């Protein structure tokens, strides 16, 4: 009634960026698709000359 | 998109006073909540389904 009455008396907000580091970029990209063919070409050339041992030993 | 609480059989909805010139009609269907990602979101951490 008196004394104190003179003054006065959720779910999901879904953030995303959190506490990780900063990020950067560059545009000098992508030789790498050539080596996948270099590697599998030269791999064949190994077997090709293993065959050239065998095809001369068989003579 | 209006939520239908689990086991609720009735879903009342309303739009306050409006002009309906050129209105074409209504189309409606029902979706699961777990099968619906929130649109107002870059990412939805509760969309635990694919």
């Amino acid at each position: 009634a008196a004394a104190a009455m003179t003054a006065t008396r959720m779910p999901s907000s879904g953030s995303s960026p959190s506490v990780p580091s900063s990020i950067i970029a560059e545009e000098k990209l992508l030789a790498l698709l050539a080596e996948l063919e270099a590697l599998s070409r030269q791999l064949a050339a190994l077997t090709q000359q293993v065959s050239e041992l065998r095809e001369q030993q068989q003579q | 998109l209006y939520p239908i609480p689990a086991k609720a059989t009735n879903v009342p909805i309303s739009i306050p006073s409006r002009n309906w010139a050129a209105f074409r009609g209504w189309s409606f269907t029902r979706l699961k909540t777990k099968e619906t990602p929130s649109l107002g979101s870059g990412f939805d951490p509760y969309f635990v389904y694919s």
